[PDB]
C-alpha cells in the first residue's frame, strides 16, 4: 500500500450532464453522512460597479425565504433534520451546500433547488439584510488580514472587475434595489453554469434523480491586467503592521501551478511574527506571493528575507528543498481532501474550474514531474524581475518604498 | 532616527504606481508646459525687478564712467 498505490483506492467522481446543462457530480463512499451542494460560476468579477454587492446580498437573503416555504419554515426544516446549511461567495464562485445525513439526501437536494430556482426576495427582508450588511462592514473593518487582501486585489487589478471586493461599497449595497438582484439572478443563476456536487453516503443515480426532479427547471438558455501598483494605509495606532506582496500568477488552467505550489511550500518566521505564502488562482490571472505581520521596527528585515528566499528559489534551488516541498504539497493535498465537506467543495470547484475532477493520481504524477530545474525555471518565469503589487495596512513607515521593493526583485550578483 | 519611529500619522492612505507601468513624461503639453509657465509667472514679478534695477545701475555707471574721461572742452578753450 504505497502512496501511489493508495491513491488508486480513491473512488472516482461520477459526472452526468442534464438536459438543461446542470452538471451533477458525486463521489460515493461508505460514509453515514453527506454534504450536497450547488456551485455556481458567478462571483464579484462578473459584477459591474452598478451591482458590485449583488452576490453577497443574495447570499445573505438566500436562506431568508423562498416561494414554496417562508424563511422561518426553511430554517426550521433545515434544523429539524439536524443538517447545517452554509454558503460562501468568492470573486469567481458562489456555493450553497447542505451538510446532512445520507438518508436525508432526498430532502436536502430539494432544498437546494428551492434556494436556487425560486428565491423569495421579500422587501422587508431586503431592508433587514441591508442593515445586517451595513453592520457587517464595521465588523469586517476589524479584520486586518481581510482588509490587506482587499487592498492587494484592488491595487493589483485596478481597472478590472477582478479588483472590486465581494461585499462591495457601502453606497452600492445601500442603493442596491430588488430589481437589480432579480436581474442578477436571471442573468447569472442559470445552467449549465451550475454543478450539483455531493460526496459521502450518496449513490450517484439517486443524486441524478433528485437533480432532475428539483434542479431540472432551471432555464436551459474585459482583459484582466495585473498592474504592479501599491496601496499604503497607515493608521499608526494599530499594534502590528500587515503586509501582502504578490506578483501575477497563472490562471487555473496552467501546468505551472504545481511548481508554484512546491515553491511556496519551500518558502524563517523568526524575523517575522506570522508569515504565510499564498497562491490565489483565478481563471486567467492570479496572485502568487506572501503575507506577513510585522513589528513596527522590523518590516524591512522581513521583506528582505522574503525577497531573498524568492531570489534563492529563482536562481539556485537545490534538489533536497524541492523534494521537501513536493512532500509537503502531497501531504497538504491529501490531508485537505479528508472530510466530506472538503471533497464536495473540491468536486464543485474543480468542475467549475478545470471542467473535470482531476484525480489524485494525476496530481501525484504532476508533482513527480516537478524538479529543481523546473522550480528554478518557473520561479524565474513568474517571480524574478517582476513588478509586484504591494498592500500595507499600517503602521507602515519602515516598509521599503516601491522602488526599493521592485529593486529587491532581482539580484545584481546573478 | 530610523524610518520605523519618526512620527505618528493616522489613516493616511496613498496609492502609487510602478515606474515601469507609467510613463516618464506624462502631460508634457497638457499640464507640464502650463505648470512651468505659471511657476515662471509667479516668480517673475518677485525676482526680475531687482535685476532690472541692477542692469539700469550697471548701464548708467558705465556710461557715466565713459563720459567722465571724454570731457574738458572749456578747460582748454580758455587758452
Amino acid at each position: 500500500a504505497t502512496f501511489a498505490q493508495a491513491l488508486q483506492f480513491v473512488p472516482e467522481t461520477q459526472v452526468s450532464l442534464l438536459d438543461n446543462g446542470l452538471r451533477v457530480a458525486s463521489e460515493q463512499s461508505s460514509q453515514p453522512t453527506c454534504t450536497v451542494g450547488v456551485w455556481i460560476d458567478v462571483g464579484s468579477r462578473f459584477e459591474t460597479e452598478k451591482n458590485n454587492g449583488a452576490g453577497y446580498f443574495l447570499e445573505h437573503l438566500a436562506f431568508k425565504g423562498t416561494k414554496n416555504r417562508p424563511g422561518s419554515a426553511l430554517e426550521k426544516e433545515v434544523e429539524s433534520m439536524g443538517a447545517h446549511l452554509n454558503a460562501y461567495s468568492t470573486r469567481e464562485h458562489t456555493a450553497y451546500y447542505i451538510k446532512a445525513l445520507s438518508k436525508d439526501l432526498p430532502k436536502a437536494v430539494e432544498l437546494l433547488g428551492d434556494i436556487v430556482q425560486n428565491c423569495s426576495l421579500e422587501d422587508s427582508q431586503i431592508e433587514k439584510e441591508r442593515d445586517v450588511i451595513l453592520r457587517e462592514m464595521q465588523e469586517n473593518d476589524a479584520s486586518m488580514r481581510d482588509v490587506v487582501f482587499n487592498y492587494l486585489h484592488a491595487t493589483a487589478f485596478q481597472g478590472t472587475p477582478l479588483a472590486q471586493a465581494v461585499e462591495g461599497p457601502s453606497e452600492n449595497v445601500r442603493k442596491l434595489s430588488r430589481a437589480d438582484l432579480t436581474e442578477y439572478l436571471s442573468t447569472h443563476y442559470k445552467a449549465p453554469r451550475m454543478v450539483l456536487a455531493a460526496a459521502g453516503g450518496v449513490e450517484h443515480q439517486q443524486l441524478l434523480d433528485l437533480a432532475q426532479k428539483h434542479l431540472g427547471g432551471i432555464p436551459w438558455t474585459t482583459p484582466c491586467r495585473f498592474t504592479g501598483s501599491e496601496i499604503r494605509h497607515r493608521d499608526d495606532a494599530l499594534p502590528f503592521a500587515h503586509v501582502a506582496i504578490a506578483v501575477e500568477g497563472p490562471g487555473w488552467a496552467s501546468p505551472d501551478n504545481v511548481a508554484l505550489q512546491v515553491a511556496n511550500a519551500i518558502i524563517a518566521n523568526k524575523l517575522c511574527q506570522s508569515f504565510q505564502t499564498f497562491s490565489i488562482c483565478y481563471a486567467e490571472t492570479g496572485l502568487l506571493g506572501a503575507h506577513f505581520v510585522c513589528d513596527r521596527m522590523k518590516i524591512d528585515d522581513m521583506m528582505f528575507v522574503l525577497q531573498g528566499q524568492w531570489m534563492r528559489l529563482c536562481t539556485s534551488a537545490t534538489e533536497s528543498e524541492v523534494a521537501r516541498g513536493k512532500n509537503i504539497l502531497r501531504n497538504a493535498l491529501v490531508s485537505h481532501l479528508d472530510g466530506t465537506t472538503p471533497v464536495c467543495e473540491d468536486i464543485g470547484r474543480s468542475l467549475l474550474t478545470y471542467g473535470r475532477r482531476i484525480p489524485l493520481a494525476e496530481w501525484e504524477s504532476r508533482i513527480a514531474e516537478v524538479d529543481a530545474s523546473v522550480v528554478r525555471e518557473i520561479c524565474s518565469k513568474y517571480i524574478y524581475d517582476q513588478c509586484p503589487a504591494v498592500a500595507g495596512y499600517g503602521p507602515i513607515e519602515q516598509l521599503p518604498d516601491y522602488n526599493r521593493i521592485r529593486s529587491g526583485m532581482f539580484w545584481l550578483r546573478f | 532616527r530610523e524610518f520605523g519611529n519618526l512620527t505618528r500619522m493616522r489613516h493616511v492612505i496613498s496609492y502609487s504606481l510602478s515606474p515601469f507601468e507609467q510613463r516618464a513624461y506624462p502631460h508634457v503639453f497638457t499640464k507640464g508646459i502650463p505648470n512651468v509657465l505659471r511657476r515662471i509667472r509667479e516668480s517673475f514679478f518677485r525676482v526680475v525687478p531687482q535685476f532690472v534695477v541692477f542692469y539700469l545701475i550697471y548701464t548708467w555707471g558705465t556710461e557715466e564712467f565713459e563720459r567722465s574721461k571724454r570731457k574738458n572742452p572749456a578747460a582748454y578753450e580758455n587758452d
